[PDB]
């Protein structure tokens, strides 16, 4: 699902 | 617009068997690469699915370009982001001497010889990132335009900073085929390491080796 | 010197399952490729061993660049030197659809879209031929100089013939990574065809697949 | 030995 990559790209932190 | 100053800023912002050490460094630097790409003008503006495609397509060439440039003052070796140097003797003794020597001869030495600067490295990386040939992009034309704005900015920067070197721009672009080839061989090694289970492969590097 | 007129002259001088047809065309065109390379300024002046290294290193990209340019007016297919057209449907139905579609999308369509001319194709091929990264060259610097004279001549030709297109030169050079990648995948297919014995492979193509 | 390639390159015909 490319979980890590999606999570890192979505996050504005 | 695609200002080289922001591309340089992205570069500056993000600054035991050898294959295990190199894989551990790759996994670390994938996290960094996402933070780098977010700092490249207009990247974070692309649809999320396209940002994923571009980083899945480009990561290996993007990391290789980075550790190659980091290594320009290393004798016959590379400097990993973990701070570990790897020498060609160690690479040879691990069974990966051939691809290691291509990195040294085609990338590190050629970057050293032309004293490739961080703006140039940043621009070549942004060209790699904005790969309009990446399969499944929602709008390849949009990525083609971003690539064109990068190489327009790069050529302008080369003509302004190194106006004594008419062919510098062409010389920079003509490392990209070597990088493509070296990236493909490095990816072939990684798939084999994963198949054979000869090397710990951390979660992000493992994800990059997943099927799309 | 490296005059584009002679590079163009070299191009003009040299003008059933699909994989079998493509392999038979490759073998034919290897003979032609030697005659082409002899017509490129200064090539025949290189040590024989270096001429062999450069043609062994480059042949697949050089043939792919040729049949890609030959195919710019073919709908979703390629025109082989034998005069046989191959359509993507036939390539897909033979198990080679993925690499066939990369040729169409990354090379043929991009050559068609910019109307790449035969002088440009000739110069990109001479750049491929003069590959200073080819392993075992007696004097890589000599090949590096010849490559530099080609891309100097190309850029001058682009600025003179297409002065309305500042980025044409960069655009031409930025097909070379795609070509590198496509050449490597095509070579992987050929080695597999040879391993499995699924395809007649004629003598010259077989020789090119020999170990150095 | 790359027989064919050597032969074709040597020949001036
Ligand atoms: C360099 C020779 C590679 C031999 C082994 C193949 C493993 C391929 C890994 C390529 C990516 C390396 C990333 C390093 C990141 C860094 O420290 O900057
Ligand atoms: C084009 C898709 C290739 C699928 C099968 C892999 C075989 C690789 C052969 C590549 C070289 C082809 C040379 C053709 C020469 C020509 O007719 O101009
Ligand atoms: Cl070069
Ligand atoms: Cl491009």
């Amino acid at each position: 699902k490319h979980k890590i990559l999606h999570r890192l790209l979505q996050d504005s932190s | 617009e695609m200002p080289v100053d922001r591309i340089l800023e992205a570069e500056l912002a993000v600054e035991n068997d050898p294959v295990t050490n190199i894989c551990q460094a790759a996994d670390k630097q994938l996290f960094t690469l996402v933070e780098w790409a977010k700092r490249i003008p207009h990247f974070s503006s692309l649809p999320l699915d396209d940002q994923v495609i571009l980083l899945r397509a480009g990561w290996n060439e993007l990391l290789i370009a980075s550790f190659s440039h980091r290594s320009i003052d290393v004798r016959d070796g590379i400097l990993l982001a973990t701070g570990l140097h790897v020498h060609r003797n160690s690479a040879h003794s691990a069974g990966v001497g051939a691809i290691f020597d291509r990195v040294l001869t085609e990338l590190v030495s050629k970057m050293r010889d032309m004293r490739m600067d961080k703006t140039e490295l940043g621009c070549l990386r942004a060209i790699i990132l904005f790969n309009p040939d990446a399969k499944g992009l929602s709008n390849p034309s949009e990525v083609e335009v971003l690539r064109e704005k990068v190489y327009a900015s790069l050529e302008t920067y080369c003509k302004q900073k190194y106006p004594e070197q008419q062919g510098r721009f062409a010389k920079l672009l003509l490392r990209l085929p070597a990088l493509r080839s070296i990236g493909l061989k490095c990816l072939e090694h990684l798939f084999f390491f994963k198949l054979i289970g000869d090397t710990p492969i951390d979660t992000f590097l493992m994800e990059m080796l997943e099927a799309p």
